[PDB]
């Protein structure tokens, strides 16, 4: 059974027991669907649940097959899985094969009408509308270097620039207005990946390059498509420089794609190199850096699905060689995390095996012994290993090597800011980042501080929806006080620099001591000078904030009164109530965590009119199994745990709870055991898994709240 | 005895440890003879000289003489033997000719005075000292020609011949035995045996170490040719260190044949086994350190069929490929100025490169016998080269612009002319040139007949770096032969009380005041006195806790254990060292370095308190002497953003070095001391190239301005600055215009670089 | 203090806590004088010194407390804990008795300080001044006595000759136990004890030890000094059954924790007294430091007996309930009952070279000293004819043996000579540890071995020799 549809080698032996136990049950599977894809969280069934009518993502975005697999013609488990998986292959070709016609239609245009594109966006998926969006770009480029080629040739290589330039004109006008947060992320994806096809373009008309064939052409990524061959694995096929790969046509759900950094590119290449000269890449240098996300986006642009093997406590070795040898069979690529932590005679038994598997592939250049089984390796087995500064010497010469040591920051800032429709990015990224790195070395050194790379992606983030409110806001207040509404017209005239101002103090300011308040305030005047941003006040709240503190014997008080630093410390808890899901208190013991947080909620429920309701549970005190739930060894049943109890309740709704407002203060310590189930939550899944295979989502009442004292054990993730 | 030993000692040993091994059993031979005096003094002065602190005022600044050259020669007239060496050196004419001569060891003057005449072997040591005191980068010559007198000129004539393993296998060792071959990274010494067991007629079995199998077919061999008496051989047994124990443990209780022999050819790594090294008989291979024999082992590598196909242009391609790594590699050794850090180039590069190559050129040239040079897709292999290989371990941005330049120079369609620079004034006016040929045959004669006199200049950095290298050699031998050689209790204390005397005693803090705190340029300087503040006040309690323990009155808790121990060891403690440090330097160079950064601090702990950040302002600090220098210039950096009401980013650094007498205090301008410029000569704000090893720059002034959105000129030129000699540490990049008929390509080849200290 | 982590602070905001310190001098007067008081109702014709006792023993117990730092020493920690098992000691010999005049009562209270105050003591000087203070104080407090008859130096206190608890004679007390050790002798093991005062003083305290219920002393000493050996002595002499866990390599927590089971159920349900004796060569692992911390503390572990083990121990003690004459049904009185059981019949000491040091009691064996050397001498070189008419007494004597008779005979000389043999042995050991070489123990095994090859060289050669004359 394991050898046929080798894609469960990944799961565990236990749940492969599981998975033959429920064969005639397909609503079990979920989880292991889970495991094995890239971003599939769930096959679309009917009512009958006997043919699987499609597959869906964690996002929710779901593809349909052209030709549904019956379950009810193909018992077999594998029969089927593997019937599931060449249909999702061949109606992702197909779906690119239609998406690449309607581009190219839309492409060589002299305007783009709105409308259209954005139908032609939501019609396809995040993955195929910024492939064939690459596909149509590498073809017309390479069209117009072959016009170009009669030597010293008129350039439609200037038309084909226009043409990139007036569609992200498009781009930065649609992400502008309200839209729904998938064809938001579809948009963002498009509007970086043309960026990265402008700045290309670019280069190629100030190098004046003139034939198809030279290196400067060759060096960049090209894709091509050819929709006469009949093999619908092989149609696409991308290449960069010498090496060239077939498409994996496999699903990745929404993914955050990268800004296409020079040091990207240059990583990119070097792996391309690694792997068409049949040996691996180690992408090395300090933490951080984008080494693992580099390799993940490759993989990503490759279609092939990546498996990050992260090497700490928690690593294994029986499920690691299992997951190994299944990388081996299915062809997907696996990359390891910080290698240098592992532990010796663990790092010297996984160097070992991987040594082996690559001397399978230099052989491959035919089956490789693992646990005792002969592998046929898939020609397109990559494994990357990212290190913290080395390789053990069984690897040295099986591996290439990169320094990713310092990711372009300014770069990386102004593409996103660019995709959240900012105008004037390039100032506003060269003014942020160095301000990212001020933060990182004059601050006082805290546990808690992060002012990493995704730290600031995170904020720019938050700048974009912060604009994207204050657009709406005016919008509202020029529908109530006239009619002449003009999204660009309100955004012309709308400071960049204050929404800036104000995303970074609503992120950061919370997380300062009292002592780094007037540094940050410093720090803010060095960078962005004479542009200041006031908070404004939640008058409704602070009346109510008022009135409950007098019905709870508190004190009161506004700034520089007595309670006044408390009371501001009470509004950005509301703040961050407003603008994230998941939460933390962190402060020495009896700070204001409490009395805050339960202040906050009675004034909320008698303002707002929704009732408050609080489960403040010890997660220290009862045991992990007891907080998330117990398995049982035979029947499997659940006895859900205390968190998973309320969060139960509450999502049943029984008594209206869901009108009402939930907040889980998890009072008590934090360590990285029980928080690695809820991690789950905390992120924009929202949805929490358990060993039986139920998953639950948070409903967005619900808001997770952790009361802890001190961060000395917390992960940073 | 002496020479056998010798012999069977430093044919397994590295061959800069031969002149160490080899001193030591000529110190062994002296005091064994009775003639001779003991000559403590003069041995204990040559291992003990740097020990020995001097003053400003000690130094009389003799003319012709450099500043540490005053140092070494005031330290030698210290000694009774040398105490009119001052007088003599004035006095003499001849002096100044022999101080620059190409081998001043030969011919050493006669300066120290004595009434009676001394034995040779005083002459010889009397001579050492002199060169080391003059002439350190001739030290491993004279150390040579110490040993020669004392115990024969002959006494090392067998090492330079090629190891006769023939002799040494046949007898000399014994079966049970184990032949150790201990090679360095990038080359293998599995050569030499299966040559000798096809020159013995001897069947040699040769097994590879890369797993479990690999064990069972070791282990069965083994057996086989224990009683067989066959010789078997076992490569790159480091990988498998426990399975190697196990092996020492089988071979120990384990009577062999008499012609069984067991080879083990390694890598050099501690991850091999004590037991094993103790066990059996090794031997060390080092690659010659020679471009031409570089360039020979590369083309010996490489097949002959591969290098001609049917393109005729490859050879040349080829051979300019073997060149630049010849060219990287052997840089690689003169590591402070060839690079900045010593990375992996081996073979692995190389043989990829070509495969690069041979791809790259089967595309162009689709089977066709001739492709014209400017057809070559030379932009393919520099960005390759640059980025992919050669360029992926490069992790600073400095070291991949000097390959960039290497790729650029040697890589282009200008290689093919009769007339190509493979390299400029390698001595002289001399530059060698392009072999015209275009078969493999001709490259391969070109380079056998090569002068066998290269130089620095041949793989571009200036012909001082073979000196530098020889005087760390130097250096190394007096660290080594000093590690070669309760009291040490006393010893301690009156170490600890002479290190309490010299650090200061206390530094003051820094007052805060709101207009302070908003200033940046306090808010680092206050930072930075905490940090001295906290250190030193760790440092004075270790050292009271030390000298209490000396005098009885406390115990060694496991702390003040460790801390002694490192402290006898001459390790410097982990607890003390907080700041980015320099990996070799001992404790008492430390010592001396944190009493300068604690003085500096108290400076600027003064100024401060006198005035405030005003006055703050126009302090000239080093970089060195700041714990974190960036923190200074980026501070400078948010002060003048402040005073004008600029962006940051929006503001660039430029560098005006005059003199500290002649220098002006513009608002936008710092003054920064102690930096030293390495292989150039700075002359109003104007690069030279020049051959003098560090010029000092009086001081370098840091002006910020606003970006004036100019392309910059292409004399300008910028310089990595790095706050110590090892390079590992980059502070900022400083730009700087070169002088006219100077090459900016150059620069980066001869690795001109700005140290803080 | 070791084992003791800081609560939390979000524990500590909650929770005040007050500082419960060692009672003041004038607290413990009180304290203990009422004590005292009841105490001396015993015997009315003591009654009117009740109190300068009392302030005596404080007196006494603030010096040592005062002197006797614990940074000098870990089990330097003087507890008014000490004070009461001062006052239960004077009581629990002054019980049986009817009267006593002031002098056998200064001696009862001395021969306590002794046993609770010197016992401890690594250093001699440390011991001569105790001594001295003892006698300083109870000068000062007690004037109107006969010191010679009240603290005469060989205080040892016994029950083994007497039907009670008086003093007893080191001459007579040696007689018979000498007689003892040739039944055990007889019926044990047979090795060579020489009774030098030092065995007959911890002979003394580990009997006074053992028979006192919960009984746990700490016998640290330099190896090879009796301190096993005195153990199982005095164990078989009191009907103890001596039990020391068989260790090695292999020997894991597990089957610590079955020898730890067995032994709590045969002395806790077979009512079966047994002598726990545990060294460290049997500790390899702290685990079995803290099991034996919660055996000695409350008695008895919760760790040790559960499920079928416990179901199986449960079963065991209602059997030895219906045999002793008690009715118990329910597991929690039987629980209670066994773990009496346990506290009064088993016996644990510790042998060894701020909870267990003053929960338990540290007697300092050290090593054989000179006069203890001396006797090791003549009995074990007694057989051989070391005698020679033609010595001459030197001018000069070394004097190792302070004791030694002024003329020196020829076997006292050379087993002086021995003597100083050893002596110069761990004069060299301690210059080689100054000097920060490497050294090794040297142990009593190390004078018996020598005497042992003195024994064998000298009777083969001159029997050789004598053959050839
Ligand atoms: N606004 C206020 N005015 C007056 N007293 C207050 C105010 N807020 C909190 N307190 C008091 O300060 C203390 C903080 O109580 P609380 O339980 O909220 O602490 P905490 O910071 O959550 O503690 P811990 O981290 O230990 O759980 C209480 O004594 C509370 O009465
Ligand atoms: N090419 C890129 N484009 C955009 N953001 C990036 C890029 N590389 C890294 N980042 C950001 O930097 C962070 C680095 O994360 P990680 O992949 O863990 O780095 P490393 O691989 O060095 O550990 C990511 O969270 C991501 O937000
Ligand atoms: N008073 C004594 N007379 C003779 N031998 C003794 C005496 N005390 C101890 N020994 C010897 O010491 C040896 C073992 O001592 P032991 O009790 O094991 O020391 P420890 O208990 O300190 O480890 C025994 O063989 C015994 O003969």
């Amino acid at each position: 059974e394991r050898s046929s549809f080798p894609r469960f080698y990944f799961v565990g032996d236990e749940d492969l027991l599981e998975i033959i136990g429920n064969s005639k049950n397909v609503a079990k599977l979920q989880k292991h669907f889970k495991k094995m894809f890239a971003g599939v969280s769930s096959i679309i069934l009917n009512e009958d649940n006997s043919v699987v009518l499609g597959i869906s993502s964690r996002e929710g975005e779901e593809v349909m097959f052209k030709t549904p697999v019956s379950i009810t013609e193909h018992p077999k488990i594998n029969e089927w899985l593997t019937l599931v998986e060449k249909e999702m292959r061949v109606t992702l070709a197909k779906l690119l094969a239609e998406s690449v016609t309607e581009v190219e239609i839309f492409g060589k245009a002299t305007s783009i009408d709105p409308n259209t594109y954005i139908t032609w966006i939501d019609k396809y998926q995040a993955q195929l509308v910024v492939l064939s969006a690459q596909i149509a770009w590498s073809e017309n480029v390479e069209t117009a270097l072959s016009s170009m080629g009669g030597g010293g040739d008129a350039a439609p290589l200037h038309s084909v620039l226009s043409n990139v330039e007036v569609t992200l004109n498009v781009l930065a006008d649609s992400v502008l207005m309200e839209q729904p947060p998938l064809r938001r992320r579809k948009l963002e994806h498009l509007i970086t990946e043309l960026v990265h096809q402008r700045d290309v373009t670019r280069s190629l008309i100030k190098s004046k390059i003139d034939n198809a064939k030279s290196f400067e052409w060759l060096s960049q990524m090209r894709f091509y498509f050819d929709p006469k061959q009949t093999d619908v694995l092989q149609q696409l096929s991308i290449q960069m420089a010498n090496a060239k790969f077939n498409y994996g046509f496999e699903y990745l759900g929404v993914q955050d794609k990268l800004v296409q950094t020079p040091l990207t590119d240059r990583c990119y290449l070097t792996m391309t190199q690694a792997l068409e000269a049949r040996l691996g890449g180690s992408p090395f240098g300090p933490a951080g850096t984008g080494k693992t996300e580099s390799v993940k986006a490759l993989g990503h642009q490759l279609g092939r699905f990546v498996l990050v093997f992260n090497c700490d406590e928690t690593f294994d070795f029986q499920a690691m060689g299992r997951i190994f040898v299944g990388l081996c069979q299915v062809g997907a690529w696996g990359c390891f995390d910080e290698f240098n932590r592992l532990e010796e005679r663990m790092l010297s038994a996984v160097s070992q095996q991987v040594q082996c598997i690559q001397e399978a592939l230099r052989e491959h250049s035919i089956t490789c012994e693992l646990l005792n089984k002969q592998v046929k390796v898939s020609p397109d087995m990559a494994i990357f290993i990212t290190m913290n500064p080395n390789l053990p010497d069984n690897l040295k010469k099986l591996f290439r090597s990169l320094a990713m040591t310092k990711p372009d920051r300014q770069l990386i800032a102004q593409v996103m800011l660019y995709s959240q429709g900012f105008r004037t990015a390039e100032v506003l990224a060269n003014k942020i980042v160095p301000f990212f790195k001020l933060c990182d070395e004059q601050l006082s050194s805290q546990s808690h501080y992060d002012f990493g790379l995704r730290a600031l992606k995170s904020v720019l983030v938050s700048a974009g929806n912060v604009k994207r409110e204050r657009i709406q806001k005016i919008k509202r207040e020029k529908e109530e006080r006239g009619e002449a509404v003009d999204e660009g017209e309100i955004a012309e005239n709308l400071p960049e620099q204050e929404i800036l101002i104000q995303s970074v103090c609503e992120t950061m300011v919370p997380k300062l001591v009292a002592e780094d308040i007037p540094l940050l305030f410093s720090l803010l005047s060095d960078v962005f000078p004479g542009v200041q941003y006031h908070r404004g006040e939640m008058t409704a709240l602070r009346e109510e904030l008022k009135k409950v503190c007098q019905e709870m014997y508190l004190t009161y008080g506004d700034g520089e009164e007595v309670g006044g630093m408390w009371v501001e410390k009470v509004l950005q808890l509301y703040q961050i109530t407003q603008i994230n899901h998941g939460l933390m208190m962190v402060g020495p013991s009896g700070s204001g965590k409490s009395m805050a947080w339960r202040v906050l909620l009675k004034a909320l429920e008698r303002l707002e009119g929704v009732e408050g309701v609080a489960h403040i549970i010890d997660p220290k005190a009862i045991s992990k199994d007891h907080l998330y739930g117990t398995l049982d060894p035979n029947t499997r049943e659940w006895t859900d745990g205390l968190f998973t109890h309320v969060l139960r309740k509450i999502i049943d709704s029984v008594r209206g709870e869901l009108q009402k407002r939930q907040w889980i203060v998890f009072d008590g310590d934090v360590d990285p055991e029980w928080v690695e189930n809820l991690n789950s939550v905390l992120d924009d899944n929202k949805l929490l898994t358990l060993p039986n295979g139920e998953r639950l989502s948070l409903p967005p009442n619900v808001r997770i709240m952790f009361e802890v004292q001190d961060l000395k054990y917390a992960t940073l993730a | 005895l002496f020479q056998v030993a010798f012999n069977r000692v430093a044919r397994g040993m590295l061959h800069q440890d031969h002149i160490t091994f080899a001193m030591l059993l000529a110190r062994i031979k002296l005091k064994g003879t009775v003639g001779e005096p003991t000559y403590d003094a003069e041995f204990q002065h040559f291992l003990r000289g740097n020990e020995i602190v001097l003053s400003a005022g000690s130094t009389p600044r003799i003319q012709g003489l450099t500043v540490e050259q005053a140092e070494a020669v005031v330290r030698l007239s210290c000694l009774p033997a040398f105490k009119d060496l001052i007088a003599k050196v004035q006095a003499d004419e001849q002096f100044g000719i022999w101080l620059d001569s190409s081998s001043p060891e030969q011919t050493v003057p006669y300066l120290w005075s004595e009434e009676t005449p001394a034995t040779p072997i005083g002459q010889a040591i009397h001579r050492l000292l002199l060169i080391q005191a003059f002439r350190p980068d001739r030290l491993l010559a004279m150390a040579h020609m110490f040993v020669s007198t004392n115990l024969g000129e002959s006494f090392m004539s067998i090492m330079e011949q090629p190891l006769d393993l023939t002799h040494i296998v046949g007898t000399e060792v014994k079966p049970n035995t184990p032949v150790l071959m201990c090679s360095v990274p990038g080359y293998d010494a599995s050569g030499h045996v299966e040559d000798l067991a096809a020159e013995q007629n001897t069947q040699i079995t040769s097994i590879a170490i890369g797993s479990a199998e690999g064990f069972n077919q070791a282990d069965k061999a083994i057996n086989t040719a224990v009683k067989s008496g066959r010789w078997v051989m076992l490569k790159n047994v480091h990988l498998a260190p426990g399975w190697l124990m196990q092996l020492e443990k089988k071979l120990h209780s384990l009577q062999p044949h008499a012609c069984f022999r067991l080879f083990l050819t390694m890598e050099i790594n501690p991850k091999v086994p004590v037991n094993l090294l103790r066990a059996g008989r090794i031997f060390v291979f080092e690659p010659p350190p020679g471009v031409k024999a570089n360039m020979l082992r590369t083309f010996s590598s490489i097949p002959v069929s591969r290098i001609c196909k049917s393109p005729n242009e490859r050879a040349r391609l080829y051979f300019l490929l073997a060149w630049f790594h010849a060219i990287i590699q052997e840089r690689l050794r003169y590591a402070p100025l060839g690079w900045s850090k010593k990375y992996e180039f081996g073979e692995s590069d190389l043989r990829s490169a070509c495969d690069t190559v041979d791809t790259w050129l089967d595309d162009t040239a689709k089977g066709r016998q001739n492709i014209s040079p400017d057809k070559i897709p030379w932009s393919a292999l520099k960005t390759l080269m640059a980025q992919s290989i050669y360029g992926g371990r490069v992790d600073n941005e400095f070291d991949q612009r000097l390959l960039n330049t290497f790729l650029e120079r040697l890589f282009t369609t200008r290689s093919f002319d009769s007339e190509f620079k493979l390299a400029c004034k390698v001595d002289g006016h001399k530059d060698i040139q392009m072999p015209d040929g275009i078969r493999r045959e001709e490259f391969v004669q070109w380079v056998e007949l090569l002068p066998d006199t290269q130089t620095p200049s041949w793989l571009g950095l200036p012909n001082n770096a073979e000196r530098v290298l020889l005087t760390t050699q130097g250096v190394d031998m007096i660290s080594k032969m000093l590690k070669m050689q309760p009291a040490w209790m006393r010893t301690l204390h009156t170490t600890a009380s002479n290190w309490l005397h010299l650090i200061p005693q206390t530094l003051s803090h820094l007052k805060r005041t709101v207009e302070n705190i908003k200033d940046p340029l306090f808010r680092f300087f206050e930072r930075e006195v905490k940090m001295g503040a906290k250190l030193l006040q760790d440092v004075r309690q270790d050292l009271a806790d030390v000298v209490q323990v000396c005098e009885g009155k406390k115990k060694q808790t496991n702390y003040l254990r460790t801390l002694i121990n490192e402290l006898v060891k001459g390790i410097l403690p982990r607890s003390w060292s907080h700041y980015t440090v320099p990996a070799g330097m001992t404790v008492i160079q430390w010592v001396s370095d944190f009493s300068e950064r604690i003085k500096q601090l108290q400076n600027i702990s003064l100024a401060a308190a006198s005035g405030g950040a005003k006055e703050l302002k126009n302090i000239h600090v080093c970089l060195g002497g700041l714990f974190v220098p960036e923190a200074y210039i980026t501070a400078t950096r948010q002060y003048v953003a402040q005073a004008n009401s600029w962006s940051l980013e929006e503001l660039c650094l430029e560098v005006n070095v005059t003199t500290s007498q002649g220098a002006t205090l513009d608002a936008c301008s710092f003054g920064v001391t102690g930096l030293k410029l390495q292989g150039a000569t700075c002359n109003n704000n104007k690069l030279s190239l020049s051959n003098a090893i560090s010029t000092a720059l009086p001081l370098t002034q840091l002006r910020w301005v606003k970006q004036t959105n100019t392309e910059k000129k292409a004399s300008v030129v910028t310089l990595p600055v790095y706050l110590n000699f090892t390079r590992a540490d980059l502070i900022f990049t400083v730009d700087f215009e070169i002088a006219t008929k100077e090459d900016p390509r150059s620069f980066y080849e001869r690795g001109v670089a700005v140290l803080c200290t | 203090d070791p084992g003791r982590k800081p609560l939390s602070h979000r524990f500590l905001r909650h929770v005040p806590v007050v500082y419960v310190d060692y009672p003041g001098p004038a607290s413990l007067t009180q304290i203990y004088g009422t004590f005292n008081r009841a105490m001396l109702r015993l015997i009315p014709s003591l009654r009117t010194y009740a109190e300068p006792l009392t302030a005596a023993m404080v007196e006494f117990y603030t010096m040592s407390q005062e002197r006797f730092t614990q940074d000098t020493q870990p089990h330097y920690i003087y507890s008014p804990r000490e004070m009461t098992r001062w006052v239960r000691g004077i009581f629990e010999a002054l019980r049986p008795l009817e009267t006593l005049p002031v002098e056998g009562l200064i001696r009862i209270w001395a021969h306590e300080a002794l046993r609770l105050f010197q016992d401890r003591l690594v250093e001699d000087e440390e011991r001569r001044w105790t001594d001295e203070n003892i006698d300083t104080v109870a000068l000062k407090h007690f004037p109107n006595i006969d010191r010679e008859k009240a603290m005469s130096r060989p205080i040892l206190y016994s029950n083994w000759l007497s039907k009670d608890y008086i003093p007893v004679d080191q001459e007579e007390l040696r007689d018979y136990v000498k007689a003892r050790l040739k039944v055990f002798y007889e019926e044990e093991l047979d090795v060579p004890l020489v009774l030098f005062n030092e065995v007959l003083d911890h002979v003394l305290r580990i009997d006074r030890i053992f028979r006192q219920p919960q009984g746990h002393l700490l016998l640290i000493g330099v190896s090879g000094a009796g301190k096993t050996t005195l153990s199982r002595f005095v164990a078989w002499m009191n009907g103890l059954s001596v039990y020391q866990i068989k260790v090695h390599r292999k020997y894991t927590g597990e089957d610590f924790d079955e020898d730890l089971r067995t032994v709590l159920r045969r002395s806790g349900c077979k009512n079966e007294k047994i002598a726990f004796i545990m060294d460290e060569s049997n500790v390899l692992d702290s685990g079995f430091l803290e099991r034996m911390n919660t055996l000695l503390a409350n008695g008895e572990v919760p760790g040790l007996f559960e499920g079928d083990e416990y179901a199986t121990l449960m079963t065991q003690c209602k059997e030895g309930a219906q045999k002793e004459g008690l009715m118990l049904d329910s597991h929690e009185e039987l629980y209670k009952w066994f773990t009496s059981q346990v506290i009064r019949n088993l016996h644990v000491v510790f042998t060894m070279n701020p909870a267990l040091f003053n929960r338990c009691v540290l007697n300092w064996f050290g090593d054989w000293s000179t006069e203890a050397l001396y006797q090791v001498g003549k009995e074990f070189t007694s057989k051989m004819d070391l005698e020679k008419p033609n010595y001459i007494v030197p001018d000069y004597m070394p004097v190792v043996y302070d004791k030694l008779p002024q003329p020196p005979s020829h076997r006292e000389a050379i087993v002086n000579s021995c003597v100083f043999v050893h002596q110069t042995l761990h004069q060299a050991n301690a210059r080689l540890a100054k000097r920060g070489g490497r050294t090794m123990a040297i142990t009593p095994r190390h004078y018996l071995d020598f005497i042992n090859h003195y024994a064998n060289l000298f009777h083969e050669k001159r029997s050789e020799l004598e053959e050839q004359q």
